[PDB]
């Protein structure tokens, strides 16, 4: 229904098909201005961790149409050439973006931000309860000097395990009363903390 | 004499090329491996990923026995053979009429 | 024989199954088959008529389009020139003229030939070691559209996100 | 021979047969066709002239434009190198100069010949077993109109619609 | 095996090696491999199925586009036709979709099909010795993502610039 | 007899093409270079940018003995030989019965 | 060996050379050259991995452009296809990305490879007499830079003019 409604330049909402599911799509005594908002993703996947490339224009209008040739080798394609306009409230008429854990990973390369050099966690000595309390567990939150959070990045191994067990997300829900050195790992760069446990 | 059970699987390939091979039943044989003192050499077809080798014997088998062409043979061994023509010399002595019992038939090595 | 999936349905029509199965209700008595049956080899002096369709490599499928081309051969087997000759005349007359043409096949399938192209031409074999059966072939280029366009994407994540991820 | 359907009438003509008819028309006393027979072949050392058709794959057929295209190749045997080379130029003065050329077959049906060229030129083959047979080849792209266009869609229709429907 | 030096890391997926653990997954009953293994080989008259993929010389690899093209020819071995076909269907069916399809190999690196066309048309090749099995082969265009783009230029400026220069 | 101690390779080809061959033990065979009072004649491939040929021989061993097709044979020679087929005439003589005590391996020399 | 005249030096590198040094370099205990060695050819149930380059008849020199180019073949031989694989990876990871990179080769000379595409890529071929190796084979299009385009001319012109001049 989209795709004919932008063909036709019509709205097909009120297309009721028949009682033989058989619809009719008259064509507009004047080509209306039907104005769309269109996104164009693309994902590129390095190892399992993608980078959604996309656009954002979001007044686009369909300008022309090209010649449909009707065989029996191929099916009726639709190839109209929307153009982007400038929509008043957003100021832009195309905005390409980038998203995903390997933008995450290419990001500093790419020159966006500054060079990943540090990294911190930021609670410096939490404290949890062995009983199951409302502090029973806690979040730990890595996050570089880019301002980035690094957290579903960065694997968190625990020296002492019997005190405070904290996996690879960060958990810090604990096994026994004590205090347990976390240390962040990463490949280049590396962090560290302390987590102390107390009923 | 010696002899040696092999089991025969009969049937026909319909017109789309199907093939419907079961088990018919027993038959014994003596395998030939060559036409006199010496072997038949195995061959390869040098364009197959694997190592496959191609083999022609004959099975020396009683006269009126239960086997035809395009009858696959397996082995007590394991080893399985494709009989490929008609028997041959299922005649008696054109002299004589003499029977000496056997009828020679050509095994092709299908493993 | 093969245990596929349960989840997956057949999407591409067998050619050579769709035209056997027309050629066979056509033409009742002559045998028409993608093979040499070992029964049929076994007369040759006085040899029934056949007809033999192989697939052959040829034509881009197109998923997208839900077309399947492919390149069909057609071998109409005889005892006599003019007969082979009559025979293919007939299956030229049959293919040539099909153009979005429906036939439901003994699988109870409606099948639907797009268009049936010729390649090369109809020519009269030299004769092998069956010396009295005079064969005349032909190369058809026969476009049928897919029985389904559906991808099994869907199953195909789920295998490798509940094995491996 | 083949028994085909009652329905059916023949749509396309046999280039082979035709020029087999035209030949043998021009030529009475010299033999034509499209095969050796085995009596020809039983004299080599004084060898009768005699013209083979053979009926190549070549062209593309236009069921739509009723036109029936093929590449015939003609083999002229003589006892003489002169002799088939003045034969070969009766059958290339014959066959090239056709336009829409009109020709009753001994079936009684008057073909129309649309156009005929030669594709590759005359050529005179190394002798074989037969030493003593001079033979020149060559191949023509003939072009014929069809008998009838009519398709027997209506037939096919009927056919899976009371088997099978 | 084959000692690579320390600082060199895999840039190309094993195409051969992805399909076949895809297929394994999807069949996991029936075996597929890059090769004829001795002890499939050994039994012909009841003949398991199994899947060959091969990789052959065609297309072009841009390391500049992160792109790996490659021709894959499957084989489908089983002991029918039919069964054949159907599997050679379900190959099909499974690979010609494909558009930046994921996939989790058993290495636990997820490669990434970028596309799947046909070059050659699935067909019934004619049986070698093995006679009771019926082969359908057929060769895809398959282009998939490289692992990493990243070249090694220094390492080998500084192999060049400590032994020689 | 005389003989001759072999080392055998033993190892099944896996679906990807893998080669797994190790050392299964040793076997004691008579090697054949002809089919009689003649010898086989070295081949080369003719397309290949080397000196390597290509020999096909025999090699005679106990029956029963632990020597089995696709088994690799290095001599103390340091030639290397790869059994190509099964084993021939290894079977009782179909007359009577007798065993002559020996099969007869197709070996063709992989160096 | 051959006594060039003392006024001619080289004007062209040798590719198969420049890569074999370049191999030895980057794989040390491997061997690598354009030739079978008849002691490489002495083991073979444990035969160590080689790598062959092949100049072939391809691409064409541009002598006013200084620049060489050729077809490189290679061909990996170890004993396993995985271990095959995993060097013709290494391989196509070092030659692809090479644009305008300089090697100082064995004789002391900084040859500069201009660019390297692949033509034909990587397959897995039949094993032949040597059964216990897999070869993987893939043939790359190389331009590398010449030593230089100077000219003899003078000294072709000296040589007519003080003999027959």
């Amino acid at each position: 229904r989209n795709v004919l409604e932008l063909i036709w330049t019509q709205d097909f909402s009120n297309i009721q098909p028949s009682e033989f599911g058989g619809i009719v799509l008259e064509a507009p005594k004047v080509p209306k201005n039907i104005y769309y908002r269109a996104i164009l993703v693309g994902m590129d996947d390095r190892n399992d961790r993608p980078i959604w490339l996309y656009w954002l224009m979001p007044k686009v209008k369909l300008d022309k149409l090209d010649n449909q040739t009707l065989n029996d080798d191929n099916v009726i394609e639709y190839k109209p050439t929307l153009k982007a306009f400038r929509d008043d409230v957003v100021g832009y008429s195309v905005a390409q973006g980038f998203a995903g854990p390997g933008w995450r990973d290419l990001v500093a390369t790419a020159g966006f931000g500054e060079a990943l050099t540090a990294l911190t966690i930021t609670p410096g000595s939490p404290t949890v309860t062995v009983a199951t309390g409302a502090s029973h567990t806690a979040q730990l939150l890595v996050e570089g000097d880019n301002g980035i959070n690094y957290t579903p990045d960065v694997v968190f191994t625990s020296s002492a395990p019997d005190k405070a067990s904290v996996s690879a997300a960060g958990l810090v829900t604990g096994v026994a009363a004590g205090s347990a050195t976390i240390t962040a790992t990463k490949g280049a760069l590396t962090a560290t903390a302390t987590v102390t446990v107390t009923a | 004499m010696n002899d040696e059970t092999l089991t025969v699987y009969r049937g026909a390939t319909d017109n789309k090329g199907n093939p419907n091979k079961q088990v018919h039943g027993t038959v014994k044989g003596v395998f030939a491996w060559g036409p006199g003192t010496s072997t038949n050499k195995f061959g390869r077809d040098r364009n197959f990923k694997g190592e496959s080798s191609s083999l022609t014997a004959e099975l020396y088998v009683k006269r009126g026995a239960d086997l035809k062409a395009r009858d696959r043979i397996r082995r007590a061994n394991g080893e399985e053979y494709s009989v490929v023509g008609h028997a041959a010399w299922d005649q008696g002595h054109p002299f004589d009429g003499f029977d000496f019992g056997y009828m020679v038939f050509q095994v092709e090595a299908v493993n | 024989a093969v245990v596929l999936p349960d989840w997956y349905e057949e999407a591409f029509v067998n050619v050579e199954n769709l035209f056997i199965d027309m050629f066979t209700d056509l033409l009742p008595d002559y045998e028409s088959g993608c093979w040499a049956p070992d029964d049929w080899l076994a007369d040759e002096i006085e040899v029934k008529p056949t007809i033999w369709f192989f697939r052959l490599p040829g034509g881009r499928v197109d998923w997208d389009g839900r077309k399947d081309e492919c390149q069909l051969q057609v071998m109409v087997v005889t005892g006599s020139r003019d007969d082979s000759w009559r025979l293919m005349d007939f299956v030229r007359a049959m293919l040539l003229p099909m153009q979005g043409d429906k036939y439901k096949m003994a699988d109870g399938y409606t099948a639907q030939i797009r268009c049936a192209g010729e390649v090369a031409g109809p020519q009269l074999l030299t004769p092998g070691q069956r010396i009295d059966t005079r064969v005349v072939t032909a190369t058809f280029k026969v476009s049928v559209s897919m029985k389904s366009a559906k991808n099994y994407k869907q199953k195909l994540y789920e295998l490798w996100q509940a094995l491996r991820g």
